[PDB]
RNA sequence: UAGUUGGUGGGGUAAAGGCCUACCAAGGCGACGAUCUGUAGCGGGUCUGAGAGGAUGAUCCGCCACACUGGGACUGAGACAC
RNA sequence: CAGAAUAAGCACCGGCUAACUCUGUGCCAGCAGCCGCGGUAAUACAGAGGGUGCGAGCGUUAAUCGGAUUUACUGGGCGUAAAGCGUGCGUAGGCGGCUUAUUAAGUCGGAUGUGAAAUCCCCGAGCUUAACUUGGGAAUUGCAUUCGAUACUGGUGAGCUAG
């Protein structure tokens, strides 16, 4: 039961790496408006199999490198 | 090595023991691991005196914990008394 | 009958050659079971100027419907810029409010209530703001009977 | 600590007879200046008064009857605020079940002064104990009874001459004979007098 | 432009109270439909129709006065489209001690906040009316 | 402001200064006498009312009222001095209190005697 | 921001990892506040308040860092050791 | 066993604020949190009498919150009191007309795990009472996983004409 989180493909000019935008929305603690949030998580793809525009989803892992720690499981939607 | 003892607390003049399994390196009366009975040395009226968890006490011993004397001398005094 | 006095004050005019005083008094006078009234009265005199003020404040009086010793539901209202909340409370925690709305609640008959001012603090405006109120709260029976329902099914 | 001072002027001043005098002749014979404040500017109670002046003389005139001061007192308010219920009752309940204002009026205290140094020099005793505070709560089905001591005493039986003189109350039932009572529960509001308002102090602790 | 449609069906419907008409007619939709009918069959309005002419709808509303006076003495908008207001079952708003309807949108539908709180769920806070 | 405006940007709440700066948060301070005089209150008030200058342990030059009908301080005395106004003195937000290091408290007088430090007469 | 961001071979650690190194590529972060600058041990709790909130971290408990100032290792299951 | 024998001070009395008079003194001495009092009949200065409120304590200074709806989410304002940019165009952002199918992100409901102990509150027990100590419960208003609902908001496909 790896915990998956499902983004957007941004980048992918490193070599078995792709960068994916995550949005989450929550409410504002003081006024309570529904706000928008994002976060930037780096992936490892050995294959190269997702490329920008792609939706994908990805899993947590063991570290690859200094600031990778997620893997790609499946391309969701082909760009 | 992990122990089972007594944690001192109360007042002045009148301590009352909590029974608690602990690693024998905290101090007295700081962190622990779990809290299986009290010891009232001075208990009157409709007090209780001593109440200690025979299922947790086997637990803890069978997993390899070191009762104190005190805390020996009052589980053979719970299994007299039950 | 309860009669209580609000307030006194000392006015003036200026005339030639000096200064015209006289005084102003704001009445309140109830029944305790739910009639009330505020009344104000002007003379050169404070015995005169009351008794013109009771006189007022005896013939502006109007009906209220009460739930036992407090309110049916809790009560925003205003005059100008005076505004005035009133909470109802459960039996024993008394009149907790200040002295102007104080006299209208005991002229009424409302013996439990949590009250607060908001704004301008004049004793004129906040006794018309908490008449108002009290003249304008509605009732569960009213209610069921404009919506054209039962009062069991208003709940 | 405690308040020793000259009685009548404080009755005076209260405007009502606080009954501190042990009754035996007339209140009025006694002081023959009621209805007049004692000092050199004192008035008639005519005079008026202001809304926060009656909310503590209200408080005053309780504690004065009950001798409490004022830490205990504001300590039995928040303890009535705290039990549920009518605040106001409850504070007279509490004021009422004083060991030292049981024993007064079960009988055996000429005053509550006297009961008070009864108690102090441990003349009273709770069910088989040998107490010595005044300010014990009694609670329900206690037994108030005399100590050996104390027995065969002059002012114990010119006390209870007095406490037949009077009438006792009912839920307290006390054997003078025996030199012993027994407390049923706490005395009803209807039971105590009208004369005291509660709403008034409750209102001065609310401000 | 026109961004809160429920608003102005409220605002329709209290204007049209303070100026003491019978009738008031507006664009419709299925919403506001559902609003309609829970006024309703709670008794602040007489009666609802909806006309079609060829692809356009028109609500219209039968108003109700008693003693004089509006039947309708207060109707507030909520939650809005700058601000958006949901509520758990616990939390359901009471409206003058439940003199008053708060409308709720949940998963069932269009409700009132007491049957809502028998129904045990919760929603989104549209409207006080009393 | 809108919901919007709030999120984007937050309400302002202004802090406040000390009215004491001197004592720097303390009951009371330390210091020197540099200088006693009289001067005159500022109108309608019409007297003449002592004053002092004073070199606190904070390091700030402060101007210290002295209360009471007769004082002995001159120059070079160790006083202690707390918060306080005189009202109508400007410039004066001091005073010094009696019956300490070196001030002595008020003879002849017996009310208000535990201010201006008078001790029991019999 | 130029070991900087990623990859391959090798080194190294009890253990993942630019942690180190040779080469290869030009990446990586930032208006959702990067970089710089000021201030500060953090939580359970505590005070105040109808509540929302505001102020705060003595005494009790958990975590972190430090031992005249700075740089180092040795021994040992465990220290870079009042 | 001895005997009332060993034991009560501090602040205040013009209004806010419960308690007033005499003397001495006079725009001096002085009092003063604010409005203020003081040039010979000052209940505001010093003493005295009498009182008022506390009490082994009573006053002052220092500091935080409250009153303060004077930073307003709950819960404020911009014609003349403080406050609409001299006027447009437009980027990021915020919000956005009607119908229908699908999704289940927001939203809502259920279950499991977790949210240490102490502290707060509730019912009891031991302290002559109370403080205090203590047994149990509630609470910890959150976070994570998972299974469900589809009215509203958002995503997707399709259709429409009042913008």
């Amino acid at each position: 039961t790896v915990r998956t989180l499902t983004g957007k493909v941004v980048s992918d000019k490193m070599d078995k790496s792709i960068v994916v935008l995550i949005e989450r929305r929550v409410q504002h603690p003081l006024y309570g408006k529904s706000i928008r949030r994002s976060t930037k998580l780096h992936a490892h793809d050995e294959n190269n199999v997702a490329k920008i525009g792609d939706v994908v989803t990805i899993k947590e892992s063991r570290p690859i490198s200094k600031t990778k720690a997620w893997t790609l499981v499946e391309v969701v939607e082909a760009a | 090595m992990v122990v089972i003892r007594l944690a001192r607390g109360g007042a002045k003049k009148r301590p009352f023991y909590q029974i608690v399994v602990t690693d024998s390196r905290n101090a007295r009366d700081g962190r622990f691991i779990e809290r299986i009975g009290f010891f009232n040395p001075t208990a009157q009226g409709q007090a209780e005196k001593l109440r200690l968890d025979a299922d947790r006490f086997a637990h803890w011993v069978s997993q390899g914990a070191q009762p104190s004397e005190r805390v020996a001398s009052l589980a053979a005094q719970a299994k007299k008394a039950t | 009958l309860v009669e209580k006095l609000v307030a006194v004050d000392r006015v003036a005019k200026v005339v030639k050659g000096g200064r015209i005083f006289s005084f102003t008094a704001l009445t309140v006078v109830g029944d305790g079971n739910g009639r009330v009234g505020f009344g104000r009265g002007k003379a050169r005199e404070v015995p005169a100027a009351i008794s013109k003020a009771l006189e007022a404040a005896r013939r502006n009086m109007i009906t209220v419907d009460l739930a036992g010793t407090t309110l049916q539901h809790p009560v925003n209202a205003r005059h100008g810029a005076s505004r005035v909340y009133m909470q109802p409370a459960s039996e024993g925690t008394g009149v907790i409010a200040g002295g102007a709305m104080r006299a209208v609640l005991e002229a009424a008959g409302v013996h439990n209530v949590l009250a607060k001012c908001y704004g301008s603090t004049n004793a004129a405006n906040v006794v018309n703001a908490t008449f108002k109120g009290l003249r304008d709260m509605t009732s569960p029976e009213k209610v069921a009977a404009k919506r054209g329902k039962s009062v069991e099914e208003i709940q | 600590a405690r308040y020793i001072g000259p009685k009548c002027k404080l009755s005076r001043r209260e405007g009502t007879d606080l009954q501190l005098k042990s009754g035996v002749k007339p209140f009025d014979v006694k002081t023959k200046k009621a209805n007049k404040a004692p000092g050199q500017h004192g008035q008639a109670r005519g005079g008026k008064q202001s809304e926060y002046s009656l909310q503590l003389r209200e408080k005053q005139k309780v504690r004065r009857i009950y001798g409490v001061l004022e830490r205990q007192f504001s300590n039995y308010y928040k303890e009535a605020a705290r039990v549920k219920g009518a605040t106001g009752e409850n504070l007279l309940k509490l004021l009422e079940s004083r060991l030292d204002n049981v024993v007064y009026r079960m009988g055996f205290g000429s005053t509550r002064a006297e009961a008070r140094q009864l108690v102090s020099h441990r003349s009273i005793t709770l069910n088989g104990r040998r107490v010595n505070i005044a300010s014990i709560q009694v609670k329900a089905g206690d037994v108030i009874a005399v100590h050996e001591g104390a027995k065969q005493q002059l002012r114990i039986k010119n006390a209870i001459e007095l406490a037949a003189q009077r009438g006792i109350p009912a839920w307290i039932e006390v054997d003078h004979s025996k030199l012993e009572g027994t407390f049923k529960a706490a005395p009803d509001r209807s039971d105590l007098p009208a004369e005291i308002n509660e709403s008034l102090i409750v209102e001065l602790y609310s401000k | 432009s026109m961004q809160d449609t429920v608003a102005d069906m409220l605002t329709r419907v209290r204007n049209a109270q303070m100026a003491k008409k019978q009738t008031v007619s507006m664009p419709s939709s299925k919403l506001k439909v559902a609003i309609a009918n829970v006024l309703q069959q709670e008794g602040y309005i007489s009666n609802v129709e909806v006309a079609q002419e060829e692809t356009k709808s028109t609500l219209t509303i039968t108003l109700k006065y008693f003693e004089g006076k509006p039947v309708i003495e207060m109707v507030k908008r909520v939650s809005r489209p700058g601000l958006r207001q949901y509520r758990g079952k616990d939390k359901l708003p009471s409206v003058k001690q439940g003199l008053g309807i708060a409308i709720v949108s949940t998963s069932k539908g269009i409700m009132t906040d007491r049957a809502a709180r028998a129904a045990g769920i919760g929603g989104e806070v549209i409207a006080f009316v009393s | 402001a809108t919901t919007n405006q709030l999120i984007r940007k937050g309400r302002t709440t202004l802090v406040e200064k000390s009215k004491v700066p001197a004592l720097k948060a303390c009951p009371q301070r330390r210091g020197v006498c540099t200088r006693v005089y009289t001067t005159t209150p500022k109108k309608p008030n019409s007297a003449m009312r002592k004053v002092c200058r004073v070199r606190l342990t904070s390091g700030f030059e402060v101007s210290s009222y002295i209360g009471g009908e007769g004082h002995n301080l001159q120059e070079h005395s160790v006083v202690l001095i707390r918060g306080g106004r005189v009202k109508d003195l400007p410039g004066v937000r001091y005073h010094t209190v009696r019956g300490s290091l070196d001030c002595a408290g008020v003879k002849d007088r017996n009310q208000s005697r535990s201010k201006y430090g008078a001790k029991r007469p019999k």
